[PDB]
């Protein structure tokens, strides 16, 4: 069944901000925001456009004015966008995802007998479950919404009974939710708003498989919000897998991006002319690192560059250690300005003098892409060469660039938009 | 031992560095924690070092050799500074985890804590109950005078 | 293949009382009881404590602790 | 690297260092606070090996020490710390 996600009407005070004022507002809120077309933050409850019933509960809070994560997160969530909130306890983040949840639920048909929850909030612990549940019942009273908490360490049978009475909101720990679903105490068929809170803690406590299973069994066009106190590769990979074009919202003191240039060329063989026209200018800025995936391709490129007159090294995975150390040392001491390497062989290349990284052959995946361009220096740039056969990777690259507030050319976007799974799921 | 007045000032930088994408950041920050903890020993900075242990521990699941070698050295220095009791309390979680990888890592950490300070652990072991066939309670320690 | 790091880990596995991922509860607790008895025999006031609590002589308590070191916790499984 | 430690029971012989690696810890390679004197085993101090460097094997001109951190962690209580070359033979490098 269809449902709405976007309930947001931007306040004129926010629409009227100049670009500089917007930049300074996010600085004032100590927020770093990225992603495609993020909504502007607000600074007051009036900017959120909450009705009198919700404001009544908010005024009996415990809140004024909104917290920074609320200022930016509420417009993201009200706009129907997915979100990664990198923020700590208890920065008001729970209300940041609860208030829009209530609005989202209020738009839908009421629960019929047999209906599962409309919103699910997944938590690492019984303790957090109970706190979040308490907040859901407090604010949810504005609209007489029902919340049930199901967590490990709690009565399986009382939880089953509460789920059977019906609830718009289920707050849970992952394994216990999955258990009740398999037992048909509840079901996920009406879930359209899905929150993973303290996702880093959930991974640390062993729940990644359960988190992924829940995401896999909820409709893919859901709205999904993910919160973590830290960003680590595991959670970033998770976000790529279970979110669609999220807005990334980072509280400033908890965070602390490489310049990417993407060119779309005619075909694989035309990469050679591209490179020979540019390689001397690149070496004039510093050392140049070219990546390929396959040993054979590394070899062919390096041999062609040698015949071209370039002073370069080659690094592939079948090199012994001494062989390997010579090339890397030569590159470090700037004896050779150019190095061709495969991904598997590239350990040891965190070299400050690298001012150009070139993804000559496309990375296997976006994780590998990120690892590659991390070798770049600032003054340093990472070029990526695509051809029209790279449209799937292009979609992943667009999303990577957007999360890094890097330029997405029209050409690159058009290439990514060739595929329906991108072109639709696209926010 | 002069560094005992300056652990609180440095902890936020180390908290940022121990949660970082660059592996060299985490390796060098663990080196810092190790030298701090061994340099202040017997002066009472257990609060600061417990706080830092909370940030060192998530890095024990590290596949990189030099990084895991830095993390183990930081853990052995924190053993001296904090006590084998707190280390054993952190380690008892995964000794009998279902996952063989978790079991591998935790038994490495436990074997370090056991070879260093084997005799101090007699006071810190938890109480394990008798099953049908085997007696696991230590009764002399339950004697009352 | 001969490194210092793999020599350290192999010498750790030779120290009695050390375990691995296939160590059982029975083995772990037998190690605990054996070095508990050795430590009672080493520390003089713990032994004084036990000898006062159970109204025995210290030589008798030491002999009993020695006899209990051969099979603490009962026999193994399987 | 085919390098291990000797790790045999050390006796009354005292370890030496050449002038290159002179003030280092034979365990962690540090220069801060040499604390405890190094003992080696009787086999590693014999014949043509008498008085050679513990770390590299060159001619020794001073005594070898454990640093204060290694002493605190009780790293002086393992075996002989002489470095053994497994990739070669006795009269080799
Ligand atoms: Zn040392
Ligand atoms: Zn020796
Ligand atoms: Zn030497």
């Amino acid at each position: 069944p269809p449902f709405e996600k976007n309930f947001y009407n931007e306040h004129e005070e926010i629409t009227n901000l100049t670009p500089q004022q917007l930049i300074d507002l996010r600085h004032k809120l100590n927020l770093r925001v990225s992603g495609a077309a993020p909504p502007r933050p607000g600074s007051s409850f009036a900017h959120f456009g909450f009705d009198e019933q919700l404001m009544h509960q908010i005024r009996k809070s415990e809140y004024t004015q909104p917290t920074p994560i609320q200022c930016q997160g509420v417009p993201v969530a009200l706009s129907g966008r997915d979100m990664i909130g990198i923020a700590k306890t208890g920065s008001g983040k729970t209300a940041a995802f609860i208030w829009p949840m209530l609005i989202h639920i209020m738009d839908q048909k009421e629960l019929e007998p047999g209906d599962g929850p409309i919103a699910v909030i997944v938590c690492p612990t019984r303790e957090l479950c109970q706190q979040i549940h308490a907040e859901c019942k407090r604010f949810g009273k504005a609209y007489n919404l029902r919340s049930v908490a199901v967590y490990g360490g709690g009565s399986m049978w009382e939880q089953a009974k509460a789920l059977q009475e019906g609830a718009e909101i289920v707050v849970c720990t992952p394994g216990r939710l999955i258990d009740h679903v398999k037992k048909k105490a509840t079901n996920l068929q009406r879930v359209s708003y899905l929150v993973f809170d303290e996702a880093d803690r959930m991974f640390d406590m062993g729940f990644e498989y359960q988190v992924r299973s829940i995401a896999s069994h909820v409709r893919p066009d859901r709205q999904t919000l993910l919160f973590s106190a830290t960003f680590r590769k595991k959670i970033e990979k998770l976000a790529r897998d279970i979110l669609i074009d999220p807005i990334r919202v980072v509280q400033g003191d908890i965070g602390e991006d490489v310049t990417q240039i993407v060119e779309i060329l005619h075909s694989g063989p035309s990469k050679w002319n591209w490179l020979t026209r540019r390689l001397v200018e690149f070496t004039s800025s510093g050392s140049v690192l070219l990546f390929v995936t396959k040993k054979a391709n590394a070899e062919e490129l390096a041999n062609n560059l040698k015949q071209e007159g370039h002073n370069l090294g080659l690094l592939h995975g079948d090199m012994d250690q001494s062989e390997r150390n010579k090339v890397i040392s030569d590159f470090k001491k700037k004896d050779i300005p150019v190095l061709v390497a495969t991904d598997v062989a590239a350990r040891g290349l965190d070299i400050p003098s690298i001012k150009t990284v070139i993804n000559y052959d496309v990375a296997r995946d976006i994780d590998t892409h990120t690892h590659r361009i991390g070798r770049t220096g600032e003054k340093g740039v990472a070029y990526t060469l695509l051809t029209p056969k790279d449209s799937n990777f292009a979609g992943d690259l667009v999303r990577n660039l957007e999360g890094a507030n890097q330029h997405v050319s029209k050409e690159l976007l058009d290439l990514a938009m060739q595929n329906a799974w991108f072109r639709k799921s696209r926010f | 031992e002069m560094g005992k007045d300056y652990i609180y000032a440095v902890t936020p930088l180390l908290e940022d560095a121990l949660m970082d994408r660059d592996l060299v950041h985490r390796q060098t920050a663990s080196a810092v924690v190790q030298h701090m903890s061994l340099g202040v020993y017997g002066f009472g900075c257990e609060d600061s070092l417990n706080h830092l242990l909370n940030y060192v521990w998530p890095n024990v699941f590290e596949t990189s050799p030099h990084v895991i070698q830095a993390v183990m050295g930081a853990l052995e220095g924190l053993r001296v500074a904090i006590g084998p009791c707190r280390m054993l309390q952190y380690c008892l979680q995964g000794l009998f985890h279902p996952a063989r990888k978790v079991r591998d890592v935790y038994w490495k950490i436990y074997n370090s804590i056991y070879i260093g300070s084997q005799d101090a652990l007699i006071a810190h072991y938890p109480r394990i109950y008798n099953d049908d066939k085997n007696t696991y309670i230590r009764y002399e320690l339950d004697y009352i005078l | 293949r001969y490194t210092i790091h793999s020599q350290l880990e192999h010498l750790q596995s030779k120290y009695i009382g050390t375990g691995h991922a296939d160590t059982t509860k029975w083995e772990w607790l037998v190690n605990q009881h054996r070095d508990s008895y050795c430590s009672y025999m080493g520390h003089f006031d713990l032994l004084n404590y036990f000898a006062i609590a159970e109204n025995e002589s210290k030589a008798r308590v030491r002999f009993n602790l020695m006899e209990k070191m051969l099979q603490p916790c009962g026999p193994p499984a399987d | 690297p085919d390098l291990i430690f000797c790790r045999k029971q050390a006796g009354v012989a005292i370890g030496r260092l050449c002038e290159k690696c002179d003030g280092k810890c034979v365990i962690c390679d540090s220069y801060v606070r040499p604390c405890t004197l190094v003992r080696i085993c009787d086999e590693c101090n014999y014949g043509s090996y008498q008085g050679r460097c513990v770390i590299c094997g060159g001619p020794g001109v001073s005594d070898a020490y454990y640093c204060k951190e290694c002493t605190i962690q009780e790293k002086d209580r393992d075996g002989c710390p002489k470095i053994v070359n497994l990739g070669s033979s006795k009269t080799d490098l």
